[PDB]
């Protein structure tokens, strides 16, 4: 019951420090040829 | 000079603060008259042409060079002059002559400001220079040192940047042709045009012609290439076009909105040697910001305020 | 990096890679989280493995030094999903060997 | 204060021989002087010129002042040696090595 | 007099420094001042110091720690590169952008009245300035300060009963808030303005404002490209950048989506060979270092299109018409909260 | 090609940002460091040093063991760099945890 | 104790180092000999492939053992300490 | 006040259909299909939990 209140806690805080991720879709097919 | 002449400055009279009858005269006036009897005397018989599509038209060519130099420095003499209006301070002929301690004399770019446009009511223009520059300040402070630096005769520009869309060169595009991406500061000399998108790439050309008569000279002598020749005029093609990559639709070209004369003959006559500083200071009192707002050419809407 | 979930063909054919080695990476990178369902060959008993090993088994001819930490880490990451801890190992304590850090 | 302030001003080089130490003239109104270079004594000078006359009150008023000063030279200065040298390289002056190059050839 | 004159001597203007002259650590900066001689004084071995120089330096500059010393020698090096590595940043002539950082430090602005961010804890820091030894010297501090603000414990006693009696009455944080701003203009009093070491600016690495083009006969420059080296042949463990020698400076270097087969084929031994880089930007960090971001230029012509490669740079937060709803929760949970009542 | 792989024993790695100069690369680099390796993050982040009382701590056998050899002997002044007074408290406390045990 | 203590030595006659050490070149004569017997131990005696091995020591044992003397090197260090020493010992003034 | 994921939602849906109410159920995959458009949900493992 506890469990909520130190995450919500740990959160308040700690900052949220959104990072950065580079993604971009990736075909099998494109070596075929 | 019927063809070259301007509202603000009439023939006989003296600039407010700025230049003196005969400053105006010597600066102006016998310049225009000059560089217009010169250049009738060469070969342009299609006078009725604009100056700048002249300049676009005929350039890249040594035989037809005297043609560009003398309407390229009538046309900068006309913008950098373009945009002066007048200042509060005395005139020169009763402001007194300055001497050697103006060296020594200390400015005071970075502690003042003066003459902004959002005075006048230009927020976009204000906005947009405080985007490029960081401030009012650093660009003031650009603009008087860049051509207080530049000795010989020469002009400073506020240059928009203008990056072409991929294309095949298809004109009429309405609404969307004028659309720049970041302010800049540009230096030229003598002749120089701040276009640049019929400038890249000369020596370049040139480099290319020469290494071909040359491997033409090898091999009707017979000769073998070496490792010189295959390694240092690739790196050097390589790095000219590298620097002169810009983007890949036509590169970039610059829209001029402002320009600055640096040519000792319009400031020694009232100003003396020492006044360079004093004269740059009030032409830039004397800058009608109304001018360059309204050749400041749209932003690019495209992706920039669309965000997305 | 995203990758696909799975196919329902056969293996992709294996390209050149003297000349051109870069493709080795992005091919069994692919091929690690790639599950086929048309001829099974991701199981034990599947081709995947052999094709793989035969590769990852003399390190090149000469060229040893032609991979990198990718592919023992997509390698690892196959042998994890297919539940064969020994294989994990013995990637990591050979991988080890190798000096690559 | 100031070269732990402005580190890379040391990197200016700065000659110790000393040359008729009696025939300096400055009026340190302004910090150009003809003689002497622009370095960290100048802002010194100007500092206490400044408390000396009392156009401030405590040090650091001058010393700010003066640091303003010596941030706009600076500026006319590098703006200067950058414009002369593309104006030689524009005009066709030719240099047979550059910093960069030594460096590498080292 | 006499003491008048050394005061200005040109020995005096070098400031104290006992800072070690063989250093291995990181090193960021200069710490020495170069001391040079003209040819004419090289040659019967004056420099300016105490004692002459011995013959065998036949370099024009020099670093030194003291004059004199008990073993009868002068402390001092055959060095100075320091300014060659500001000539060749200077040759660069990327200037420094200063990001996050606003107001350029090397202009007046009338901006700081506008100064509300958290001075508590600037005040706080202000306070424990002995930072070295906690049971003593931020003791020592924090104790002058204490006698300083029981001495203006009254006058704020006053100044609060007078003005928001109904802050003390009503109990509330205001009243914290406003011992916070008192105290602040009691900072901003006389005896408060203060001597900051801390670096402004480049701290003399260059004075250069962003925005002026460089200008070519081959036309207007767009990018600069300057030799360099690769330092490791791998990039950093864990990081997707390598580390490059560009003029004095270590820079992040970045890869055109293929590290060149140079790179295999040269292995450990790359600093052998010199490659071209651009440089993207030059920023600061508040350590004074300088990080530069460079890429590498590997010659695509007559190669490939670099087909079968992935895209390794490349954002997939392109998502702002996603932006444009809260995705905060706080109405998602509203109805999902819905959801479980059950609609 | 030759020899195609090298240790880290005598290649300098450049940190990022820092300015160096060319003899940095030289073999003459790697023995000077070698030469003036001293262990600075051990006087940074020494608790003794610090200025806390080194008896404080003798209910702290962890930190305790950071300041004797494996066997438990006690450092010499000349390894340690404390203080005499420090060097004395803190063997003080060691000898202490040792007749309490929880050393 | 910001910084390691320094001692100093009281009044000597004589600053000398009994005996310097010089830093020794290698010898690839017995570079090749440790080599070639290790070989042998490690794929058998007299083993096929170090002939080679073999082949080289032969080479640099052909002659004189030991190889070629080109020059015997020692330090100058007692001498410049002898040189030096009046000078940095910073005894008081005589 | 962290946003919702895919792997979150799928976890709801698991612990809900524990429960057994297939109209609320219904109406949560509905919602997250018209929602979180950014989102990369409506995996075939939700559909294969029921």
């Amino acid at each position: 019951m506890n469990t909520l209140r130190c995450l919500t806690q740990a959160l308040s805080k700690s900052g949220r420090e959104a990072p950065k991720l580079y993604q971009k879709v990736i075909f099998p097919g494109l070596f075929r040829e | 000079s019927t063809r070259y002449a301007l509202e603000h400055l009439k023939e006989g009279a003296p600039l407010k603060g700025l230049f003196s009858i005969e400053g105006l005269q010597k600066a102006w006036f016998d310049r225009v008259k000059y560089l217009d009897a010169k250049l009738n005397d060469c070969t342009n018989e299609a006078q009725q042409k604009p100056l700048e599509t002249l300049i676009h038209e005929n350039s890249k060519s040594a035989s037809k060079k005297h043609i560009v130099n003398y309407a390229s420095s009538l046309y900068n003499l006309k913008f950098s002059m373009s945009s002066l209006q007048g200042c509060i301070r005395t005139p020169p002929e009763e402001c007194p002559r300055l001497g050697p301690e103006a060296l020594l004399q200390t400015p005071d770019f970075n502690r003042t400001i003066s003459n902004e446009p959002l005075t006048t009511g230009n927020e976009r223009l204000q906005a947009a220079l405080i985007s490029s520059f960081g401030s009012l300040m650093e660009f003031r402070t650009l603009l008087i040192n860049s051509n207080l630096a530049i000795s010989g005769d020469g002009f400073t520009w506020l240059v928009a940047r203008r990056q072409l869309d991929k294309r095949a060169m298809r004109n009429d595009m309405p609404n969307r042709d004028i659309e720049y991406d970041k302010l800049f500061i540009l230096n030229t000399y003598n002749a120089g045009t701040p276009f640049n998108f019929s400038t890249s790439g000369v020596m370049n050309e040139l480099n290319n012609q020469y290494t071909n008569m040359e491997k033409q000279r090898a091999k009707e002598a017979g000769n073998l290439e070496d490792s010189e020749m295959t390694a240092k005029q690739a790196k050097t093609k390589f790095i000219y076009e590298t620097q002169q990559k810009g983007f890949s639709g036509k590169e970039v070209s610059y829209i001029p909105l402002l320009a600055i004369d640096a040519s000792p003959k319009t400031w020694l006559t009232d100003y003396g040697v020492f006044g360079k500083r004093e004269y740059l200071e009030r032409v830039w009192d004397s800058i009608e910001w109304k001018i360059v707002e309204s050749r400041l050419p749209q932003r690019t809407k495209i992706q920039a305020f669309n965000t997305l | 990096r995203k990758f696909l979930k799975f196919s329902n063909d056969e293996i992709p054919p294996l390209p050149d890679f003297s000349k051109n080695p870069q493709l080795f990476e992005n091919y069994i990178g692919i091929l690690s989280h790639t599950k086929f369902n048309f001829r099974s060959s991701s199981k034990l008993n599947g081709i995947v493995r052999k094709m793989l090993r035969h590769l990852l088994h003399p390190t090149n001819k000469t060229t040893l030094p032609l991979r990198s930490a990718q592919v023992y880490n997509d390698s690892i990451y196959f042998f994890s999903e297919h539940f064969d801890f020994a294989s994990c190992r013995e990637i990591f304590a050979q991988m080890k060997a190798e000096g690559t850090k | 204060l100031f070269y732990k302030q402005h580190p890379w001003e040391l990197s200016r080089p700065k000659i110790l021989v000393e040359n008729e130490i009696g025939d300096e003239n400055y009026d340190w109104s302004h910090m150009l002087q003809i003689g002497r270079p622009l370095d960290g004594e100048s802002v010194i000078q100007r500092t206490m010129y400044l408390i000396k006359t009392k156009q401030y009150g405590d040090m650091v008023e001058a010393y700010d002042h003066a640091r303003y000063e010596f941030y706009a030279l600076r500026m006319q200065e590098e703006t200067e040696q950058q414009v002369a040298l593309e104006e030689a390289e524009m005009f066709g002056s030719l240099f047979g090595v550059s910093a960069i190059e030594h460096g590498i050839q080292k | 007099t006499l003491a008048e004159l050394l005061g200005r001597s040109r020995i005096a203007q070098v400031a104290n420094n006992h800072k070690p002259l063989t250093y291995t650590g990181k090193k960021f900066h200069p710490t020495h001042q170069i001391i040079e001689t003209k040819p004419s004084t090289l040659y019967r071995q004056e420099w300016g110091l105490k004692s002459a120089i011995p013959s065998k330096i036949k370099s024009r500059y020099l670093v030194y720690n003291d004059l004199d010393t008990l073993e009868r020698i002068t402390t001092f090096e055959p060095r100075g590169g320091t300014q060659w590595n500001r000539l060749r940043f200077q040759e660069m002539g990327v200037p420094i952008v200063s990001n996050i950082g606003r107001q350029n430090p090397f202009f007046k602005y009338i901006s700081r009245p506008e100064d509300e961010s958290h001075a508590k804890l600037s005040l706080f820091k202000e306070m424990k300035g002995d930072t070295d030894i906690s049971p003593a010297a931020m003791k020592k501090r924090l104790k002058k300060i204490t006698a300083l603000i029981r001495s203006f414990q009254d006058e704020f006693k006053e100044w609060l009963v007078e003005n928001h009696p109904d802050e003390l009455k009503l109990n509330s944080n205001k009243l914290e808030d406003y011992v916070v701003k008192f105290l602040n203009k009691k900072l901003e009093t006389k005896t408060n303005k203060k001597f900051n070491t801390e670096i402004i600016g480049t701290g003399g690495l260059s004075y250069s404002l962003p925005g002026k083009l460089k200008n070519s006969p081959n036309g207007v420059i767009q990018r600069t490209v300057v030799p360099g080296r690769i330092l490791n042949v791998v990039k950093e463990n864990n990081d997707n950048k390598w580390l490059a020698a560009i003029g004095g400076f270590v820079a992040d270097v970045v890869f055109f989506q293929s590290p060149p087969s140079s790179f295999n084929s040269m292995g450990d031994f790359i600093r052998m060979k010199t490659f071209l880089f651009e440089i993207l930007e030059a920023s600061m960090e508040k350590n004074g270092s300088v990080s530069m971001h460079a890429r590498l230029l590997e010659p695509q012509n007559d190669k490939t299109r670099e087909f079968f490669n992935k895209r390794p740079i490349y954002k997939p937060l392109t998502s702002r018409r996603a932006r444009r709803p809260s995705v905060g929760n706080i109405q998602e949970a509203n109805n999902l909260l819905n959801i479980i009542k059950g609609n | 090609q030759q020899t195609k792989k090298i240790d880290q024993s005598l290649s300098k790695k450049l940190p990022k940002g820092t300015i160096y100069d060319p003899f940095d690369f030289s073999m003459g680099r790697i023995h000077l460091d070698r030469k003036y390796q001293a262990n600075k993050n051990s006087n940074r982040n020494d608790i003794m040093k610090s200025g806390a009382n080194p008896l404080e701590f003798y209910a702290r056998p962890r930190i305790l063991s950071r300041y004797v050899t494996s066997t438990g002997r006690i450092q010499h002044r000349d390894i340690t760099g404390l203080s005499a007074k420090n060097q004395r408290r803190l063997s003080k406390a060691i000898r202490r945890c040792q007749a309490i045990g929880l050393m | 104790s910001g910084k390691p203590p320094v001692y100093r030595l009281p009044p000597l006659p004589r600053l000398k180092v009994k005996k310097p050490i010089i830093r020794q070149e290698a010898n690839k004569c017995l570079v090749l000999m440790s080599n070639l017997l290790q070989c042998w131990s490690s794929y058998g005696h007299m083993s096929p492939k170090c002939a080679g091995l073999v082949t080289e020591l032969k080479s640099c044992t052909s002659e004189s053992a030991l190889g070629k003397r080109n020059n015997v090197q020692k330090s100058n260090i007692n001498y410049h300490a002898a040189r030096l020493y009046d000078r940095i010992n910073g005894k008081p003034h005589d | 006040s962290l946003p919702i994921s895919r792997k979150t939602f799928y976890l709801c849906i698991e612990r809900l259909l524990n429960e057994e109410q297939l109209e609320t159920a219904s109406k949560l995959l509905d919602y997250g299909f018209q929602h979180l458009k950014s989102n990369f949900k409506l995996d075939s493992e939700a559909m294969n939990h029921f």
